[PDB]
């Protein structure tokens, strides 16, 4: 069976610029490559068929090239909305046959996340579970840490973390910190703190609420 | 509009089968193959198989043999993907879609679960600030969709009008459970003067929830 092997694993590149992804076929598939962009949570949109062929409706940007054993897609400039997963096959001989994909982020600016935090609500409180919520909104870039504070104390047993994939518009990311305790914990504190360290600031962003 | 139709999620226990439908709409089903694809987290397309709607004539990947079989319906304009002694491996999204280089089109994709973990549906907890005022020019509420199997839920804000400002987290399994939340800033000329409603969908347990988020 036909391998597919793409290059790069990943990479960012900043809105405007020239990108180049690669894939190679473990033999001869003259030229029957296809080209998948993914973007998040959507189904796969088919991008250059036959190599080298822009499906209908494509922007001219995406140019696919390549025969044998070599192919690349080029974006010539790259947009915010062409963050995606990129995925090659290749349909010369049974079974049909895809790379690893290519995971491509654009690079923006820098940028600070909205911090907001939320309480357990009563429909919970009554259950004997009390979950603490906190919103990291919209900042740039991904790597950030959350530190969770009650009475001044960090806790760190209960808490789950989710990140949102880069945001197709402004190229940022968002993240969730929940924090979860029982009801006969919450209730015997005062004080609970979401702190968050990113390097758009040099002190962490604290949001806090008691009772 | 050109549509192929598949089921949001499938649990299944191990060992047993089940049966994929893609019923299409909006072109001559007779006319153009229909591709089955794999897909795991983090893994790359496989390629399942290929069936001819016109005659039921197939094609398949050796290494699905004994796992799939393809077959179609032509008044239904349905075509199905029947998986055998379904393991682990075996959960995974399906889709089924158009390959032609005029014509290249794509089920939505159906969440496979397969696992002997019963069924149950989410508790949702609306996520108010809450009072006023704070901060800024817009308001963040919320929604913790909590403790459910299996994947997927769906989240949309007031039916679907509110897409605008909405960060939805992937679901994260903790105990046999997941649990996400959502988010959504509104400007505060809005909320509360106005519904700010979150819908939740659990298709495995049919279950429906809409969560007004209420001040304080």
């Amino acid at each position: 069976n036909i391998v597919m092997t793409q290059s790069p694993k990943s990479m960012s590149m900043s809105v405007g610029e020239r990108v180049t992804l690669t894939c190679k076929a473990s033999e001869n598939v003259v030229t029957y490559v296809s080209w998948y962009q993914q973007k998040p949570e959507q189904s796969p949109k088919l991008l250059i068929y036959g190599a080298s062929n822009r499906y209908t409706g494509v922007p001219d940007r995406f140019t696919g090239s390549g025969s044998a054993t070599d192919f690349t897609l080029t974006i010539s400039s790259v947009q915010a909305e062409d963050l995606a997963d990129y995925h090659c096959g290749q349909g010369y001989s049974y079974p049909y046959t895809f790379g690893g994909g290519t995971k491509l982020e654009i690079k923006r600016a820098d940028a600070a996340p909205t911090v907001s935090i939320f309480p357990p609500s009563s429909e919970q409180l009554t259950s004997g579970g009390a979950s603490v919520v906190c919103f990291l909104n919209n900042f740039y870039p991904k790597d950030i840490n959350v530190k969770w504070k009650i009475d001044g104390s960090e806790r760190q047993n209960g808490v789950l973390n989710s990140w949102t994939d880069q945001d197709s518009k402004d190229s940022t990311y968002s993240m969730s910190s929940t924090l979860t305790l029982t009801k006969d914990e919450y209730e015997r504190h005062n004080s609970y703190t979401c702190e968050a360290t990113h390097k758009t600031s040099t002190s962490p962003i604290v949001k806090s609420f008691n009772r | 509009q050109v549509k192929l139709q598949e089921s949001g999620a499938e649990l299944v226990k191990p060992g047993a089968s089940v049966k994929l439908s893609c019923k299409a709409s909006g072109y001559t089903f007779t006319n153009y193959w229909m591709h089955w694809v794999k897909l795991r987290p983090g893994q790359g397309f496989e390629w399942i198989g290929e069936i001819n709607p016109s005659n039921g004539g197939s094609n398949y990947n050796e290494k699905f043999k004994r796992k799939a079989t393809l077959t179609v319906d032509k008044s239904s304009s349905t075509a199905y993907m029947q998986l055998s002694s379904l393991t682990s491996e075996d959960s995974a999204v399906f889709y089924c879609s158009i390959w032609d280089s005029y014509f290249d089109y794509w089920g939505q994709g159906t969440t496979l679960t397969v696992s002997s973990a019963k069924t149950t549906p989410p508790s949702v907890y609306p996520l108010a600030p809450g009072s006023a005022a704070q901060t800024n020019s817009m308001v963040t509420l919320g929604c913790l969709v909590k403790g459910y199997f299996p994947e997927p839920v769906t989240v949309t804000w007031n039916s679907g009008s509110l897409s605008s400002g909405v960060h939805t987290f992937p679901a994260v399994l903790q105990s046999d459970l997941y649990t996400l939340s959502s988010s959504v800033t509104v400007p505060s000329s809005p909320w509360p003067s106005e519904t700010v409603t979150c819908n939740v969908a659990h298709p495995a347990s049919s279950t429906k929830v809409d969560k007004k988020i209420v001040p304080r």
